[PDB]
């Protein structure tokens, strides 16, 4: 796949590289995020990654976790981008094939992301490791145009 | 993109 085949290394989020990725989130959402998302981005773990590609922060995926009764876990995408200049070479694909692979060691996983409903690339990128619209929320953004999203989602 | 929270 794409994302094995980019020069890519990840990292972690932690409090000392935390600047990056408000940059990051700065420039690529115009939802505004607080110190919950950032806790539970670093909470995460191994499920939250900056990407580095030729030595410059270019992109990130930030997950919360949940465990459910049943003792399984959701993994949420909270957010997943890739700075404009280095779309389209495999780096948003890296990123999430890492989370994949980070619920495969959790057995009866399910993963649920967001995204605006006129997100047709994303759409279109999620469909290829095998997500699949389940619900449309009205109203969900604030502040931009459209305000609804899909909930995207894939279970283990 | 998860909304603000
Ligand atoms: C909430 O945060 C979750 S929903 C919001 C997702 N983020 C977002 O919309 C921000 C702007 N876009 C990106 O950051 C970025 O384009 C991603 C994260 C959507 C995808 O990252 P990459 O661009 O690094 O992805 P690749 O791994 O290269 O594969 C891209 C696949 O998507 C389609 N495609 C083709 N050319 C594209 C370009 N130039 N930009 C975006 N998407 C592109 C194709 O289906 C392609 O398939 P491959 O054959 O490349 O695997």
């Amino acid at each position: 796949g794409a994302g094995r085949e980019v020069s890519v290394s990840l990292d972690g989020v932690r409090d000392k590289n935390l600047m990056q990725l408000k940059i990051l989130n700065t420039v690529l959402f115009p939802v505004r995020y607080n110190d919950k998302y950032y806790a539970d981005a670093i909470a995460a773990g191994e499920f939250t990654k900056l990407a580095y590609y030729n030595d410059i922060c270019v992109g990130a995926i930030a997950c919360r976790l949940e465990k459910k009764e049943s003792g399984a876990m959701r993994v949420y995408i909270m957010t997943l981008g890739v700075l404009a200049p280095y779309r389209g070479i495999g780096i948003g694909s890296n990123l999430l094939n890492h989370v994949l692979d980070m619920c495969s060691k959790q057995n009866m996983c399910e993963i649920y992301l967001h995204v605006q409903t006129n997100n047709e690339d994303a759409i279109k990128f999620y469909k290829k490791f095998g997500f699949e619209i389940t619900d449309t929320i009205q109203n969900y953004y604030i502040n931009i145009e459209p305000r609804d999203c899909y909930v995207v989602s894939k279970s283990f | 993109m998860v909304n603000a929270l």
